[PDB]
């Protein structure tokens, strides 16, 4: 029931549609890349959009091709591209392959500041697919028969300089997604829709923290049981909190549905602000 | 911009090889190769050396119980044919 | 379908051929340098030219010539040059190294900026390759075995802010690219060749917007097409957009009219002025 | 049929011979440093001189004297000196080490540029080699066993931006190159020797463009051959020009000698000046 | 026939002798450091003195104090010390380790330049050796065994740019070198001793070029031999000059002593000056 921003949906629609469409005289970028701040919800929006459209999605982890002890990215991206192409025929629906954190989540500090051998391989593989999308080749069992072209989505914080050729060529399209007031109200409104908050209340939350990530507001819901747990500990007592809960056959702890008010959310908001401030 | 030079500490721990020098006890073969359009020269040569020897692109549990470099044919030289395309 | 300017193609062809021919007694420049205004189609027209002759390209991006490691941009040039020399030997065809946007890496604008060793080294390396194309060393053991001569194409915005010895007649052949009216007519006429416009109509479009780059006209076409595709998605609906695409009915062809191509172009200039 | 300037040939000849000869009570500099202006023919007249005498050259690039590894350019010079020393013992002829363009290697442009340690070491390595030409130690175990003395030739635009102890009478023989009118006449005459011009006509070419480097006149000849080459590309066809030139079973094409007259040369010369002014 | 300055010869002898001698109570510095301006004869006079006394030297270059592996130049200092300590035991003569030009290896020019961890460690490594010369441990197995004491001689241009605890009275004996008029006359006299010039003539040559290094005068002698060598190259011919010198199968050529006059020397001196000035501007 989560809200999707109209702009985000439009950018996905046009890219997927145009690639699948067969209009002569027209050139289309195969790869689309989205860069934004962390916890903006780029991954979350992509997954939602595909469900509404009903189009099949193949997901490849950023850490799956960044790790030295994983395999071969060059052999992997090719294999995933072929498999996605098979879905269109069998499934009879549009199929898209997307990558998350191409230059991130590896564990390395640089985050694309310094290139790696593995970084070079992805660039090489992607460039080959973008030039010749219709024909993609594995090491063995070369097939003469062409494959249906498949659109690619990529999300990150920023794009490396190695990709600059593709963008100048116009083979890659870069979309910068930043939330607005209207977008915030939608997303915040969707999260707390089940709780039941007035329109005026939702506006106040966004106004309290004008410059905040989308992830923060979602994280606020989690710290509602804290008061109950803290109070519960006292009745049981510190001496034997562990034993009863960890490995004892008794009735499981029961918590009444937390009351939802704006005051509680502001108090919780301040605490997370303070902690983030001190850490950075 | 700020560039630096460094010293470092180290933790520590496949068919086309042009660096290899042929032995006096080796069987050598010359092929006149014609690939399909959209196939590289070094890729086509590596495919011939693999398929005429052991093949084995994917490693299985049986393959790890033996040496892989010991029983393997390799391409060491590529020469173009004059006045001909691909 | 894309029109290459005959001036542009002849400058490239004669440069590469002369490097590969061994005419005795003549010394030839190893670098061809194309410079001008931004967005005039310096890179794009090379790619058309290299496809025509069917010759392999080794690219180095301009945003790669300045790294947090000292000597790392210099080491890459030598590494990529040796890779291209072997491709001439193996594939048995003409191969070219193209370094695009050199002005950003090896350039030296104001004195208010802080530069490093790399600026010094990138200029130094390109000088020595241009002097000894047959003798380029890989780090380690010295080998006196000659390699194949490879020509270099260099794109920039300005060469005034570059080390003086790297720009001399004997080391670099200079080419200033400024598209004229006849060039513009050809190129614009190549973009809209598929749509079906008369010669006279193409002339008028250039006259309407004379202070514009080649990119502007190609960007104008995309804007005309995007409106049409957006409306099609709305009419069909998001729920069943996949059913009527995989297997395009009720899709009005784009406007593409001289009268409108002026109207739309004026709107783009108004948007540009808004930021300005 | 290239003219080598007597001064340039004498200065280089005596420097190499005097190292290989042993005269008691005479101490001789190891390094010869040639400096001047761009395109006067420092590098080029050296190459003609080394070929006339028939002596081996080991080349070090100036843009190789800085690496991401610390002390690796310091290791390089020490290795290449030993390598050249072995070629004297084996082949039994004179051998020379040449570092072309030292200015941009171990030099400091301004007092605002951030430098590393490699610059500091490269200066010091050459200092010690020039002091002790006989004892150069390969890293690891020590060995007190002499090697042959090898001379070093150094090219530069400017030596003013270089470590001061490295430039001194006892360590480096300095030589400043600037060709005169008689040199110019001789060299330019050497270029157009096969063409066939009168002495008066050669004089006139120098007079028309007096403030020009040697490279300028050589660049004239390149431009003259363009018409023939352009015609050849059309006749063969743009589709298959690569095949004919690089990899063909036919005899390489022959170009008839174009008309060489003073009037035509001046016309082409003014065209090159116009191209230079365009950038200026 | 070369003249070593008595100040320089005394300061070297006393330092090397005092190390090998064992006087109870008297603490002696291990490292000797010689510094000053360029071309004054720091390096060259050391090599002469070692030849006169007949003692074995071990050279370490300044440019060998940095390597791509961390702490590896630290190991080289230790290994070269242990080696030289072995030569005393085997041969039975005095031996000396010399690190020529220390400034350019472990010296910090400014705060602009980025250095490495190795510059830190190298200064530290020498500090331990100067404290405990008997106990030098190569990385691996620890062995409680004494080794012989080896004195260290150090050249440099500026000691200011160097880790301060390495430069103290207790840890290093400092000797600044700057030749006077008498020293100049003595040295320049020794260079032209075979040539045959009067005392007054030698005085004049020092007076003509007063603000000059010792290397300047030695450079004069090379310039005079040019004419004879040039003529030899022509007679042989350029085509076969390489196979007439390198592969000496017959007999190397001989040259007669050129005319040496004060007038000719001054002319030569001005010509060297002219080349120096050309670079400056
Ligand atoms: N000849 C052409 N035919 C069709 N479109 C062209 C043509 N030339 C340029 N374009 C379009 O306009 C853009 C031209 O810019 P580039 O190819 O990046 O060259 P450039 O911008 O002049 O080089 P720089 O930025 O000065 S280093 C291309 O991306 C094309 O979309
Ligand atoms: N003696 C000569 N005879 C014929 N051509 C010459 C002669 N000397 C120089 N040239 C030409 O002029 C060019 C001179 O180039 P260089 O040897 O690099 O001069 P340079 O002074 O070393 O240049 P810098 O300082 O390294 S930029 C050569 O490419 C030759 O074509
Ligand atoms: N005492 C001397 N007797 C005769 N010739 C000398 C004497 N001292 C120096 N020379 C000459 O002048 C040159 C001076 O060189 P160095 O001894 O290296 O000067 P320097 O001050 O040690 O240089 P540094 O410290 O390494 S920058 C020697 O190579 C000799 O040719
Ligand atoms: N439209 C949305 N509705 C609800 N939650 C959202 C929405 N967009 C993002 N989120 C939240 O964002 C988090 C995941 O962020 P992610 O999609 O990985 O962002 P990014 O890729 O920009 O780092 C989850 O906690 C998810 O609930
Ligand atoms: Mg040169
Ligand atoms: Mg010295």
């Amino acid at each position: 029931s989560y809200y999707i921003a109209p702009r985000f949906l439009d950018k996905l629609a046009v890219h997927i549609t145009k690639n699948f469409l067969n209009i002569p005289g027209v050139r289309v970028p195969l790869i689309l890349g989205i860069h934004g701040r962390k916890g903006e919800g780029k991954t979350f929006q992509c997954e939602l959009a595909f469900e509404k459209m009903g189009i099949e999605v193949t997901l490849i982890s950023g850490g799956e091709l960044e790790s030295p002890d994983a395999g071969d990215p060059a052999r992997l991206i090719r294999l995933r591209y072929r498999e996605t192409a098979e879905l269109i025929k069998v499934r009879g629906k549009m199929c898209v392959l997307m990558i998350n954190d191409l230059d991130a989540g590896a564990g390395r500090f640089d985050e694309g500041t310094q290139y790696t051998v593995n970084t070079q391989l992805v660039n090489a593989t992607l460039m080959n697919i973008a030039d010749n999308p219709t024909d993609v080749q594995l090491p063995g069992s070369y097939d003469s028969n062409p494959i249906r072209r498949v659109p690619i989505i990529v999300t990150g914080n920023d794009f490396s300089t190695l990709y600059a050729p593709l963008i100048r060529d116009g083979r890659m399209e870069k979309f910068y997604w930043e939330p607005n007031r209207d977008d915030k109200v939608g997303i915040v409104g969707g999260i707390f829709a089940e709780d039941g908050l007035s329109q005026r209340e939702i506006e106040q939350l966004v106004d309290t923290f004008p410059k905040q990530s989308i992830d923060f507001f979602s994280a606020l819901r989690s710290r509602i049981y804290d008061i109950q747990i803290r109070d519960f500990i006292h009745k049981v007592g510190f001496e034997r909190i562990s034993l009863r809960v960890v490995n004892s056959l008794e009735a499981p702890p029961e918590f009444k549905k937390p009351d939802f008010s704006l005051a509680h959310l502001i108090e919780s908001g301040n605490l997370v602000l303070g902690e983030q401030q001190r850490v950075d | 911009s700020y560039a630096q030079t460094k010293t470092q500490t180290k933790s520590g721990y496949t068919y086309y090889t042009p660096d290899y020098t042929p032995k006096d006890t080796d069987i050598l073969a010359a092929f006149r190769v014609t690939p399909q359009p959209g196939v590289p020269f070094e890729e086509a040569a590596a495919a011939v050396a693999a398929e005429s020897s052991t093949g084995t692109w994917t490693t299985v549990w049986t393959d790890l119980l033996t040496d892989l470099d010991r029983y393997k044919g390799r391409c060491y030289d590529i020469e173009p044919v004059p006045g001909e395309d691909n």
